[PDB]
């Protein structure tokens, strides 16, 4: 896996070096060819076949895919991502996260814009458990989304569109963290099912992050052997959706946040 | 069989379903099918109206006050959506003389009686209509 | 006019739109839902007219109190108006053509009173002051007929004590989903009638009232002006 | 050279033939990005050219993906298509002079495929998949910064319209046989105003737009009825009773759409039977847009359809008569042509 | 301003504080178009706050006095901290916000309001 901390600065220095050979210049001063500069260090990173792998070892290794996962980034300016370099970074990746200057000042810590980020891969890049359990997730964001202006007057609205967007701001509020702490395979899993089957409609929207951290708190301590298997195998058999409902109807019964 | 039954004491009404015979709370004596004239008008007591509809079905008759006029071929009757009261005047004046006298605070205290005042001034508030 | 502030104010503009046809279409389901409403008044309405027929028909040998005609002195009206804005302007129609009407009546030597029932009329008038009797306000959309019963027992009250010689209702009756007329008209007009009809075929017997020979009259009427004004109450509504 | 007079190219697609026909020797533009299966339609109309008109077809990638690429590959060979078809691909890491001549490599397959003369003449009609030209363009602008020539305009090549012209021209309908050319296009910052947009629509003759919505919805193809145009839906082309069903369809659409917002907020329990009765019949005709495809069936293990046109129309008249207004709407998915949905509604 | 130098009690007030003022930077069109009357009272008091605590970060300064003619003043942190706690905490909601002007200290706050 290799991340690069700016491209845009790349760019700026690439810039320089050819306005210092004088090569044509071009829109922001680029010169004829930055396309290509960051189309061909992109392109490289790709999963190669088994016959790849066997052939360039000589057979010492067989039976063995490889793997280069890309992670590059840009800053903008003052929003604008229509700029030149954006527009050409943008059309090379399979994929965008957007980040928002608002959505972080107004709370949202990992403060990614899901209207408009996008992935192309899709579903066909995560285990059964986390496809399985991702969905009620981007339904509820979608439906927050359409029906988030109706904030105000809400009383004259039926009682399930009410109940979407009591979900929607539930989910939408779950959906923080803190840095220096990445969370597990089994704890996300948790807590996505936890959302989903609706659990965490009785709490309180301000106190969803406690909820949250003391629920997988007293998982890892009282069910941290299903934890390991679902983190070593990540299969979902009904067996772990069992055992999983039974910890949470425990931990909601005997404890406090 | 009665014609017809229906009570308004609201946007909507209820209907009976050609009563068989027309008994009703308070019948004064002259219950039952159309006498070729009604007596009289009555204030029935807010007692609820037992009437039982066609094949003697007994149905909510829940009165709050009930004003009934039989006809021939015509039965109607007045009823209240809220308990029945004669001269509420003192209610209206106790709501009228608190309701209004918080409500309007300094607009009491004030209370100029003159309507034709500054009548530029009601101008003026039509010039602001007349700004966009 | 740079573009950064050209862009922001698109997307300001893109959320208050939203906002502004979520306001829209709520209007637009209690317009309908007004509409089924007053669409329930009417044959309210025309049960009112069969029922005072009945007792005009009934009794007009004898005379009401109403009946009664004396020179105009200290004529008070009845004004009622919305509650939050955003109305258009025809609160500030109707209070225009109002104060219009009672501004030519000053000027006929006669000075009047009125209620108010809409929070709008109650801050404007009394801004620049007036006279009063009651008020009322945040009674809401189809409000209960004993809320308002204040107002138009103490007006009738002042006619009783003679003070009151005439009132008149000052509305806006729907003409059309746009069209709104503000209207001033009469309340109280003695309650005159007269039928050449239904009196061959039917009341010949009429009936002996003993519960109240005369007296039933006066409650039916009071029962049919309180009907009216609610009539017109659930029709600013509507129009509002 | 080429004498043609307008001749439509039935491609056994139910909504496309139905609201967006195309004709021989047309230009279409397909809008959409990816998660709305353009690949299968692309298969699709690949796979129904040959089994109708016995038509071979040429692909032509510019500036794509590699993975996509291999992808595609990959599924064109599973689903047995890859028999009737060339490839040529121009990838992201080569250079932009490899990049801008790739359409020219296609097109001259694509030519030689159609004057390939038949028994009794007849010539052949084939196809041309152009995968986007807007990055047609920019290997232009881009070349054309590499050799200094001056800008134009804003930032794009003085030269651009000119090079539009010696691609888009020679896709047309000769005497002897016809190509036609499915083309997808990107709109760069949304603004149909920028010169490479604009550019491009005036060689165009009908667009094709593909919707996320309706993909979520579940119906596939997810083709927008609503925003999908053609220069052959005239009363004169392709006759009245065609034009009139097409537009019928169309309004009723637009109301339905002009009214989802309320039935959505506040539910269907409003009461006005006549918007209800368009609700019914706007669900019905969404339904009936959809048909399974030919492509599927090894995946899905039901059989394809290639509705003729007549079925179509006469199916769409009854809908819009309200003959079938008894029907099930459950009976219309991915039923095929009219008829079949009759006897998949007795069968309930 | 990381919650493991500056402390716990900073970090959530400085945060509070910078989502109280994005929160009304997004209110303004809103007000502009229908009435200030039609936003909900949650936002009446995001509004009100937000005037009160963009006067309340205003301060006289002892070099800058040749211009006001104002004496300058210093406020240590711990006051600073208090302040804003009390202000955020829905405190100080009666004052009015033409007190909070180059009043330095909130006790100076308080004395500058029994002043008017």
């Amino acid at each position: 896996l290799i991340i690069y901390d700016d491209l845009s600065k790349q760019a700026v220095a690439y810039r320089q070096i050819s306005l210092l050979l004088r090569r044509p210049p071009g829109r922001e001063a680029y010169p004829g060819d930055v396309f290509y500069l960051h189309s061909r260090l992109l392109e490289r990173a790709s999963r190669v076949s088994a016959e790849y792998v066997e052939k360039f070892t000589n057979g010492a290794v067989t039976g063995k895919t490889g793997s280069l996962t890309a992670l590059p980034i840009i800053e903008t300016q003052a929003g604008d991502v229509s700029a030149f370099v954006p527009t050409n970074v943008i059309s090379i990746t399979d994929g965008q996260i957007f980040l928002e200057t608002s959505l972080f000042n107004a709370g949202i810590r990992p403060a990614v814009n899901a209207g408009i980020s996008v992935s192309r891969v899709g579903g066909s890049a995560q285990t059964k458990i986390i496809k399985k359990l991702s969905g009620g997730i981007r339904t509820a964001l979608a439906q927050y989304r359409e029906l988030a202006a109706f904030a105000q007057f809400a009383s004259d609205l039926d009682e399930a569109t009410r109940k979407q967007l009591e979900h929607g701001q539930r989910v939408t509020e779950l959906m923080k963290q803190k840095q220096y702490a990445p969370y597990s395979i089994a704890d996300q899993a948790v807590s996505v099912y936890a959302s989903n089957e609706g659990y965490m409609a009785d709490v309180e929207v301000k106190k969803i992050v406690d909820f949250d951290a003391a629920l997988i708190a007293y998982f890892r301590s009282e069910y941290a052997p299903l934890m390991k298997q679902i983190d070593e195998t990540g299969d979902y058999n009904k067996d772990i959706e069992a055992a999983i409902k039974a910890g949470i109807e425990s931990f909601k019964a005997t404890q406090t946040y | 069989a009665t014609m017809q039954c229906d009570v308004v004491s609201v946007k909507e009404s209820i209907y009976s379903g050609a009563v068989t015979m027309l008994i009703a709370k308070g019948a004064g004596g002259e219950l039952g099918i159309l006498p070729g004239h009604a007596p009289l008008v009555t204030l029935l007591q807010p007692g609820p109206i037992r009437v039982l509809l066609e094949n003697g079905t007994e149905e909510i008759v829940y009165v709050s006050g009930g004003v009934l006029e039989v006809q021939p071929h015509v039965v109607t009757v007045l009823a209240d959506t809220a308990i029945r009261a004669d001269n509420l005047d003192e209610a209206a004046i106790l709501e009228a003389r608190k309701n209004a006298e918080q409500l309007l605070a300094n607009q009491k205290s004030d209370l100029d009686s003159a309507a034709a005042l500054a009548a530029l001034a009601e101008t003026a508030a039509q010039l602001e209509t007349i700004r966009k | 006019a740079n573009l950064k502030e050209i862009r922001a104010k698109v997307a300001s503009i893109k959320s208050t739109q939203k906002i502004t046809r979520a306001m829209q279409m709520v209007a637009a389901s209690k317009m309908r839902r007004a509409q089924e409403r007053m669409a329930q008044g009417r044959p309210y309405a025309d049960n009112m007219r069969r029922v005072i027929a009945h007792l005009v028909q009934a009794n007009p040998e004898y005379k009401h109190r109403y009946m009664v005609d004396r020179p105009v002195k200290r004529v008070g009206y009845i004004i009622v108006s919305s509650d939050r804005g955003l109305a258009g302007g025809l609160n500030i129609n109707l209070f225009k053509k109002v104060v219009q009407h009672v501004k030519a009546q000053q000027e006929q030597s006669i000075e009047v009173q009125f209620a108010l029932i809409g929070q709008k009329a109650v801050s404007f008038f009394k801004n620049y002051g007036g006279k009063v009797l009651g008020a009322t306000t945040q009674i809401g959309d189809a409000p209960s007929l004993e809320q308002l019963t204040g107002s138009v027992q103490v007006m009738l009250d002042a006619f009783d004590k003679g003070e009151l010689d005439r009132i008149y209702l000052v509305s806006n009756g729907f003409v059309n989903a746009m069209t709104q007329k503000p209207k001033v008209e009469q309340l109280v007009p003695l309650a005159p009638a007269e039928e050449g009809d239904d009196l061959n075929r039917t009341y010949g017997w009429d009936y002996i009232y003993e519960p109240e020979a005369e007296e039933l009259l006066n409650g039916l009427l009071v029962r049919y002006i309180e009907s009216m004004v609610y009539q017109g109450v659930i029709e600013n509504v509507a129009c509002e | 050279e080429q004498a043609a007079s307008t001749d439509l190219l039935e491609t056994g697609i139910k909504v496309i033939d139905l609201l967006c026909p195309f004709a021989k020797g047309g230009k279409v533009g397909l809008f959409g990005g990816a998660g709305v299966g353009k690949t299968v339609n692309m298969m699709e109309l690949i796979n129904n050219i040959a089994k109708a008109h016995s038509g071979l077809s040429v692909f032509a990638g510019v500036g794509e993906r590699t993975r996509e690429g291999n992808d595609f590959y990959h599924e064109m060979k599973d689903s047995n298509v890859l028999d009737k078809v060339a490839m040529v691909y121009g990838q992201m890491n080569e250079p932009p002079g490899n990049r801008l001549r790739v359409a020219l490599t296609g097109l001259t397959m694509a030519e030689y495929f159609r004057d390939e003369k038949d028994e009794n003449g007849k010539g052949r009609d084939v196809l041309l998949f152009v995968d986007n030209i807007y990055r047609y363009t920019l290997a232009g602008t881009e070349v054309s910064a590499l050799l200094g020539r001056m800008p134009s305009a804003v930032g794009y090549q003085p030269t651009l319209a000119e090079e539009m012209g010696v691609l888009q021209e020679r896709i047309t309908s000769t005497k002897s046989g016809s190509i036609t050319s499915i083309q997808a296009v990107y709109v760069p910052a949304d603004d149909l105003t920028d010169p490479s947009p604009a550019t491009t629509f005036a060689h165009l003759d009908a667009t094709v737009v593909l919707s996320r919505d309706i993909a979520s919805s579940g119906i596939y193809p997810a083709i927008d009825p609503l925003d999908s145009t053609s220069r052959q839906l005239d009363p004169l082309v392709v006759g009245q009773e065609h034009y009139e069903i097409a537009r019928a369809v169309q309004n009723v659409l637009q109301r339905y759409k002009e009214l989802k917002d309320i039935i959505a907020i506040l539910g269907m329990d409003e009461l006005a039977e006549e918007d209800k009765l368009v609700v019914y019949r706007a669900r019905k005709i969404q339904r009936f847009f959809s048909q399974p495809f030919h492509v599927a069936e090894v995946f899905t293990g039901a059989p394809g359809k290639l509705v003729p046109l007549k079925e179509t129309i006469r199916g769409f008249k009854g809908l819009l008569a309200g003959e079938y207004d008894h029907i099930p709407e459950q009976a219309f998915y991915m039923v095929g042509g009219i008829d079949e949905v009759i006897a998949k509604a007795e069968k309930l």
